[PDB]
């Protein structure tokens, strides 16, 4: 396994993101060398209406 | 007295304003008959007006040169010269009510968010829960300092920032 | 009836009952006890 | 747990545990956090213990007053009777009351924070006696009568103390709408019960129905 | 070396672990940093030592019947000459202000240029000719006496000021009112010390 | 004469390409994503600045940005 576990909650660390210092469920993780593999899903929508986004390994950290 | 203001009892313009406002009704009362309902309505307004003026004078209010009562805000002068009921005491009568509304809404928000689908609980309220909290908030200042001294009031850098 | 009570638990219906309470309370407190300004 | 203030079905959440005068009476749930429940417990005692020793000055004396043995004044006007006396002690009493209590109470405030925390050389030589067995129930203050194993005579201290706290609230309210003392108010309810009450004569409600 | 506790049972403060006059006092954490404490410990001893001399002064004028500490500079406005034990010293007001500044500036400046942290508080040599500081025990003990007595002078010189403003009476006269009628003659009965008496 | 830059976070949705009326954007293969696609902006001379491309990108923050700049006849949408 390369990254966090399925169904595990993680905290985001992108300064650009609407979900920054916020928590979301890990939907999936790809192990094929992609730059932004970690797929995360949040309950709260962003300004557009999207509730998912692919984040990186360094950009996510353990909850709270 | 203070600030060059006379009490409302001793003022002349204050009584002048009373004789004026009653003269308007007496002229208006001449048109109708004694036992009619318009007569009873105006006589009551006359009775209320006579009661409004004497009660404001009895309460140690301060009337200016214009003849209207003025209020004092500093608690020092209010307590020294016996004018506390004007501003200083109602300040605590409000804040008790205002914090009541915050302590109640804050608790309904926290408790509904501990369950599934909190969005539905806002548009479709849980009235049994809302009434429960609304009758449990009589002592909200106790819970606040309890929650402040404990540290479970504020969140700690788990909030979104922008840069 | 379960759905009727749920409709009554919506936001505007509950707000209507609140408004009649706060408004009727303030009015009747001004119907009796007319013209308060100083609190005793 | 002792019996319930409601006989029927008012389940308490955190009062099943041991405590004195536990009747399961906390609707507002102000005793959830145990740290501040520990603080409110001492408050009930200092209000309880103080209120009882206060109610005697109103009660034990006014009984002797109504009978006619002594000519002391009533509590609602005892303060204005002292300072006009020739040999009087004008109001350096508010501040000395605070300078004296401030020394004792902070010694009690620092005990709840650090129990049994009175250093060895801090006081002159009585540092040992000031240590207490528990919070609110110290040792060297009572001379006799605190060596039993069933220590809950404390329940008497609370049921008597909670009761007195109602008394002064009734004395203050009776003495603000009746205009008379507490015992004079009692002699009337006995002589004419239905006429002298909080409803009709004591203006606690706007009752004006003359028909 | 803890002399005591201002509040028995209070939590120890590690920043004051071993110093003269430690009572574990600081509740506002002033002195948490190590460098600022060396400055405060210097300021305390000098605010001390100036108060002790100034305190004995105010008593010396009144004990010997010379006058008040408050009325001492009043000769300037009237124009008469100052006095020391009624000797009629001749100097004028502009002469006092000139010699004081030049003299104390030479003194205070030489003090600041020491750069020996222990001697900035407790110098030696000329400032102690008799040699009490040679004994380390009595030196350590006498340091607590310098500091305990000094804190009395500071708090009490403030009392000479506060007592005077509310009541214009001098020092020993203001004391006599307490002894003659304590319960009646107090700061509470000034009418200015406490609002609402 | 507008500027269009696409960033590393593209995932090959093609929704930007479908939305642009003026055919500024096209898809190019790439090894960074699951879909093995990436956008491109070869012909920005025909860009107009509608920002429909930015509206369609579903990322947390946009993989496509239109930085407006100097104008022209094609950019101002002038039939005349
Ligand atoms: C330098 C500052 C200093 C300060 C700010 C305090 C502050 C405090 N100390 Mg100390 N202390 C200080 C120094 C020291 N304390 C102590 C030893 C103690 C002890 C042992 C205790 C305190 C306590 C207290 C509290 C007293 C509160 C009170 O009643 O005040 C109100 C003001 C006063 C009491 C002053 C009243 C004036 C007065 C003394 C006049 C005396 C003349 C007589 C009245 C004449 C007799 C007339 C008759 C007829 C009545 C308070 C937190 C008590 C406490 O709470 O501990 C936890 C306590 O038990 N302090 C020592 C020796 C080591 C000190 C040395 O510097
Ligand atoms: C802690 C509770 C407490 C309560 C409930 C009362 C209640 C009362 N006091 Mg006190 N007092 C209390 C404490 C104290 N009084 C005094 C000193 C006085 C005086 C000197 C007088 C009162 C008077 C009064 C009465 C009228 C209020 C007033 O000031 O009218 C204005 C009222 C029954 C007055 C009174 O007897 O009015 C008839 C009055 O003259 N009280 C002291 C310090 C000496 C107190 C200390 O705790
Ligand atoms: C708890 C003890 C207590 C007791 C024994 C009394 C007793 C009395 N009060 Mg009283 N009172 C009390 C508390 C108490 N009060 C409190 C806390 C308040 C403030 C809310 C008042 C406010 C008040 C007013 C405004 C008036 C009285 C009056 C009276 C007298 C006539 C009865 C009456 O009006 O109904 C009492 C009415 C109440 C609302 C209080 C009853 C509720 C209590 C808490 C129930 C306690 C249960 C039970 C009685 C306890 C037994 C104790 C006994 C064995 C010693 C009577 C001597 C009237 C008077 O003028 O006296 C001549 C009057 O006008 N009271
Ligand atoms: C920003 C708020 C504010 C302002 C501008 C004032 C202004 C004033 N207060 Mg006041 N006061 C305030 C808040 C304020 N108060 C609060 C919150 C309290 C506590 C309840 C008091 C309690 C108080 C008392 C007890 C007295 C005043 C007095 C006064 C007056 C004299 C100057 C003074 O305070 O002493 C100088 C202050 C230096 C710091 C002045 C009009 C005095 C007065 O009556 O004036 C004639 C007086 O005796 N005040
Ligand atoms: C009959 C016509 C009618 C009217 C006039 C309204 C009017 C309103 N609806 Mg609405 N609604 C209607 C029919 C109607 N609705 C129908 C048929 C349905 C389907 C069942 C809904 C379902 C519905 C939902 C699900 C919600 C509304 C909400 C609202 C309010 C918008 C939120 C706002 O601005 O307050 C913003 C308010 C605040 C920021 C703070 C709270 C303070 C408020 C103003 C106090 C309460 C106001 C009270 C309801 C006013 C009395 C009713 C008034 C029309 C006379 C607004 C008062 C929303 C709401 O929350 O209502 C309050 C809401 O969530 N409506
Ligand atoms: C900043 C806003 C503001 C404030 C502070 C006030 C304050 C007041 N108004 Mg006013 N008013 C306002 C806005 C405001 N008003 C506006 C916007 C209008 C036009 C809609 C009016 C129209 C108005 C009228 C027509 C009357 C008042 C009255 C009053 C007084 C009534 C007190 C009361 O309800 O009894 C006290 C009530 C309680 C203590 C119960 C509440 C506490 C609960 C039960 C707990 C009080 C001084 C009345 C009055 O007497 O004027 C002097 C009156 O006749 N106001
Ligand atoms: C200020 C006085 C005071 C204080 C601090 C307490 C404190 C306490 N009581 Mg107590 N009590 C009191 C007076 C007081 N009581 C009086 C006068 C009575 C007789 C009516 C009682 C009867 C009583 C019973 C029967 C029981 C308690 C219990 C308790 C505990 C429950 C937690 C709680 O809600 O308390 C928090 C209290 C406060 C924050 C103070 C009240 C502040 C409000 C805002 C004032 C309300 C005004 C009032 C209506 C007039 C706590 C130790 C229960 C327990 O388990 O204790 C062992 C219990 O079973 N008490
Ligand atoms: C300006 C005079 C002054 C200064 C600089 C100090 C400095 C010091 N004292 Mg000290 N002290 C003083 C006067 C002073 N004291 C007086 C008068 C007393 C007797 C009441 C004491 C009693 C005392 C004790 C009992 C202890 C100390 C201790 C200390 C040390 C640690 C605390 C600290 O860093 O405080 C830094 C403090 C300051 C820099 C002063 C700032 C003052 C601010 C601006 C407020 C001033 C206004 C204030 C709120 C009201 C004062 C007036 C009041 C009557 C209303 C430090 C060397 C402790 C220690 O370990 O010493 C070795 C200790 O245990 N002091
Ligand atoms: C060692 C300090 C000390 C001592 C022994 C005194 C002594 C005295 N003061 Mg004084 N005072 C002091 C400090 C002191 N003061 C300070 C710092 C201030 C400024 C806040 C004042 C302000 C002051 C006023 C305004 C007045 C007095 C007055 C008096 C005299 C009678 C009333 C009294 O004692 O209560 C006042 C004393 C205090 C409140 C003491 C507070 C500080 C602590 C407790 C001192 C430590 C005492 C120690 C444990 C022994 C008495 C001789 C009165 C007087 O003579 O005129 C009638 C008067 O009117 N004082
Ligand atoms: C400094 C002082 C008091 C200082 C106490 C302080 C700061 C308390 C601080 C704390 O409480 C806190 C804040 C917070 C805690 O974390 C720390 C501590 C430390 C516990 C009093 C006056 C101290 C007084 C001083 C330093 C100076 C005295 C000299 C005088 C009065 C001379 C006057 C004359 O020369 C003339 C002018 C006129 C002539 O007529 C007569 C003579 C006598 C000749
Ligand atoms: S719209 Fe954005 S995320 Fe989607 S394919 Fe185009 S560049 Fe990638």
């Amino acid at each position: 396994e390369i990254g966090p576990k399925r169904g595990s909650l993680v905290k985001v660390l992108r300064p650009e993101s609407y979900w920054y210092n916020q928590v979301g469920k890990v939907v999936s993780v790809d192990q094929s060398g992609i730059r932004y593999p970690v797929v995360v899903r949040f309950e709260n929508q962003n300004y557009a209406g999207v509730s998912t986004n692919n984040y990186a390994l360094d950009e996510i950290e353990e909850v709270k | 007295d203070i600030a060059g203001l006379t009490p409302c009892s001793e003022s002349k313009a204050y009584n002048k304003l009373e004789r004026k406002e009653l003269k308007v009704l007496d002229k208006r009362l001449k048109q109708y008959e004694p036992g009619s309902a318009p007569y009873l309505a105006l006589q009551a307004t006359k009775e209320r007006t006579e009661n409004r003026f004497k009660t404001y004078a009895k309460q140690g209010l301060l009337c200016g040169n214009d003849g209207l009562p003025h209020l004092i805000s500093d608690p020092g002068l209010a307590l020294r010269f016996n004018h506390a009921g004007e501003v200083f005491i109602p300040t605590f009568g409000f804040l008790y009510v205002a914090g009541y509304i915050g302590h109640v809404g804050r608790q309904y928000i926290i408790l509904s968010k501990e369950d599934a689908k909190p969005t539905d609980k806002e548009i479709i309220l849980d009235v049994p829960l809302a009434l429960k909290l609304a009758f449990q908030g009589w002592a909200w200042p106790l819970a606040s300092i309890q929650e402040l001294r404990n540290g479970s009031l504020l969140e700690k850098d788990e909030n979104i920032t922008v840069s | 009836m379960k759905d009727f009570t749920t409709y009554l638990s919506t936001a505007p219906v509950v707000g209507l009952g609140w408004a009649i309470f706060t408004s009727g309370l303030l009015i009747e407190i001004n119907r009796f006890f007319p013209d308060p300004l100083v609190f005793s | 747990d002792r019996p319930l203030w409601y006989p029927g079905a008012t389940p308490p959440a955190h009062l099943d545990g041991s405590m004195l005068g536990d009747y399961g009476f906390d609707p507002l749930r102000l005793g959830t956090n145990p740290d501040r429940m520990k603080w409110f417990r001492e408050a009930e005692l200092t209000n309880g213990r103080w209120a009882m020793a206060a109610v005697v000055g109103i009660l034990f004396t006014d009984v002797f007053t109504s009978i006619g043995l002594v000519g002391l004044p009533k509590w609602w006007e005892a303060g204005a009777q002292t300072y006009p006396i020739d040999n009087q002690t004008l109001r350096t009493l508010a501040i000395i009351e605070f300078l004296l209590f401030g020394w004792v109470e902070t010694k009690r405030l620092y005990d709840l924070r650090n129990p049994g925390s009175q250093g060895d050389g801090s006081f002159l030589g009585i540092t040992d006696g000031l240590k207490g067995t528990e919070n609110g129930y110290p040792g060297g203050i009572f001379d006799p009568l605190g060596y039993s194993k069933t220590s809950p005579e404390k329940l008497d201290e609370l049921q008597n103390g909670r009761l007195a706290m109602l008394a002064f609230l009734g004395f203050a309210s009776t003495a603000a709408v009746n205009g008379q003392g507490p015992i004079e108010s009692l002699q009337t309810h006995l002589a004419d019960p239905f006429h002298v009450t909080f409803a009709t004569n004591g203006v606690s409600i706007p009752h004006f129905t003359e028909f | 070396q803890r002399a005591g506790n201002f509040a028995p049972g209070s939590e120890p403060k590690e920043y004051l672990n071993d110093l003269p006059g430690n009572f574990n006092f600081d509740p506002l954490e002033l002195g948490k940093e190590k460098g600022t404490l060396q400055r405060y410990r210097e300021a305390e001893l000098i605010h001390c030592r100036w108060a002790m001399l100034g305190a004995a002064g105010c008593l010396a004028v009144e004990v010997l019947g010379l006058g008040n500490w408050y009325d001492a500079p009043l000769w300037a406005v009237t124009g008469d000459k100052p006095t020391w034990f009624g000797i009629e010293v001749p100097f004028d007001i502009a002469t006092i202000l000139g010699v004081e500044v030049v003299a104390m500036a030479v003194a205070e400046g030489l003090r600041n240029d020491n750069q020996d942290m222990e001697k900035r508080l407790y110098p030696g040599g000329a400032f102690d000719p008799l040699g009490f500081s040679k004994d380390p025990k009595s030196f350590e003990d006498k340091k607590l006496k310098e500091l305990k007595n000094g804190r009395l002078a500071m708090v009490a010189c403030l009392g000479f000021a506060g007592q005077h403003a509310a009541t214009g009476k001098p020092i020993l006269a203001a004391l006599g009112d307490h002894l003659s009628s304590p319960f009646f003659n107090n700061f509470a009965t000034n009418g200015v010390s406490v609002p609402g008496v | 004469a507008h500027v269009v830059k696409i960033y590393d976070t593209c995932i090959g949705c093609t929704q930007c390409v479908r939305a642009c009326p003026l055919d500024v954007l096209e898809m190019v293969p790439w090894d960074g994503c699951k879909a093995a696609q990436m956008a491109s902006s070869p012909r920005t001379e025909d860009c107009v600045g509608c920002k429909r491309c930015e509206t369609a990108c579903p990322t947390d923050f946009l993989s496509v940005r239109v930085y407006l700049g100097n104008e022209s006849t094609r950019s101002l949408g002038l039939a005349y």
